[PDB]
């Protein structure tokens, strides 16, 4: 299963 | 014994040809089990191994949504990367990510990974501590500052120590027929005269799983690294892998050479010779 | 601009004339990911060749397997033709059943 941490932006 | 789960993202911009393509593949060890492609007719996470097919509809909806969100996130990342590197909007660029966890025989976390690259060069990586970052350059340092501010590492740590290992443990049990079966190499040495007094001895390893293997030639018991032609391990297409190692030997001296094979499916390493 | 593909052409099982088999062209070590791969039978493109899903190695370089079913014979010559941004001309690699 994937990491569902959404709002990570460069 | 030891196992790994990894997800790989590739986000590739293509100015003049639509929005950046986003692909995700997931592996347990050397076995592909899920894929997502934004260019698919109706993009969804799709199963690629039989043992993941038993995950319910809720799994597939959640997993698809993560991928749909990340295609947008990584398209934004591509735009941001152009700014950080003072780049034109004309060129095609690529961001890649690989993340996941390794676990031991008891299923405990051995270590976690989360790292990104831009145009094939390291960009940023979660350190082995799962609490700090290594940025490759002053661009990536900007990202580092943002992820420090938002405590992203703590969130990645929770995932790596929790869901990553938990889901992998489930996959290993559900796929125990295959994921926990090592297939040893079938080995042989072929002989091919090059000229009157030169012969190629090629040591073959076929039909093995997982991909990790060591093939080495020795001459009078000494490793022949600089004289050995070693091809990259290559997929057969049936889950298994192939590899060979070759040496050029003087005619009549074939029996001074021995091929050595190490693989986790072998109880002890093997020694082979050319058999006339 | 930046990394050129390695190319291996080989079969799934040991080749035996008249026995159905799979012909593989493995391209690896390349960057960027765009790559054109054809399998050739007697110089002509084989239709409906399949390939794996884009993956990459620890060094970020990409790899793909292109494959098709085939029945080898003594006379029929097979090869893989690859083009990449790093190559000025398509590279053709002939199938050698001993490699």
């Amino acid at each position: 299963e994937e990491n569902l941490l959404d709002f990570v932006r460069f | 014994g030891s196992h790994s789960m990894r997800y790989f993202y590739t986000a590739m911009s293509r100015p003049g040809r639509g929005e950046p393509r986003f692909i995700t593949v997931g592996y347990v060890d050397d076995t592909l089990f899920v894929r997502f492609d934004s260019d698919a007719t109706s993009p969804r996470k799709e199963p690629r191994a039989p043992w993941i097919e038993q995950e319910g509809p809720e799994y597939w909806d959640r997993e698809t949504q993560i991928s749909k969100t990340n295609t947008q996130t990584y398209r934004e990342n591509l735009r941001t990367a152009l700014r950080y590197y003072n780049q034109s909007e004309a060129g095609s660029h690529i961001i890649q990510r690989m993340y996941g966890c390794d676990v031991g025989p008891d299923g405990r976390l051995l270590r976690g990974y989360d790292q990104d690259a831009y145009d094939g060069k390291d960009y940023i990586a979660l350190n082995e501590d799962l609490s700090s970052w290594t940025a490759a350059d002053t661009a990536a340092q900007i990202t580092q500052r943002k992820w420090e501010a938002a405590r992203v590492a703590e969130q990645d740590r929770a995932y790596l120590e929790g869901l990553c290992v938990e889901s992998l443990r489930r996959y290993l049990e559900n796929g125990k027929e295959t994921l926990q079966r090592a297939d040893p190499p079938k080995t042989h040495v072929t002989h091919h005269p090059i000229s009157d007094h030169e012969v190629t001895l090629r040591c073959w390893a076929l039909g093995f799983y997982p991909a990790e293997i060591t093939l080495t030639w020795q001459r009078d018991g000494e490793d022949q690294t600089q004289d050995t032609e070693l091809v990259e391990t290559r997929p057969a297409g049936d889950r298994t892998f192939q590899k060979w190692a070759a040496v050029v030997v003087p005619s009549g001296e074939e029996q001074r050479y021995t091929c050595h094979v190490q693989h986790e499916g072998l109880p002890k390493p093997l020694t082979l010779r050319w058999e006339p | 601009i930046q990394r050129t593909p390695k190319i291996q052409v080989y079969s799934r099982h040991p080749a035996e004339n008249g026995k159905s088999n799979f012909l593989n062209c493995y391209v690896s070590g390349f960057h960027p990911s765009d790559i054109e791969v054809d399998l050739l039978k007697n110089g002509e493109r084989i239709e409906k060749v399949e390939h794996s899903d884009l993956s990459f190695s620890k060094d970020w370089s990409f790899y793909l397997l292109y494959y098709t079913e085939f029945t080898p014979t003594e006379k029929d010559e097979y090869a893989c033709r690859v083009n990449h941004v790093t190559l000025s001309q398509p590279k053709i690699v002939k199938w050698d059943r001993d490699m």
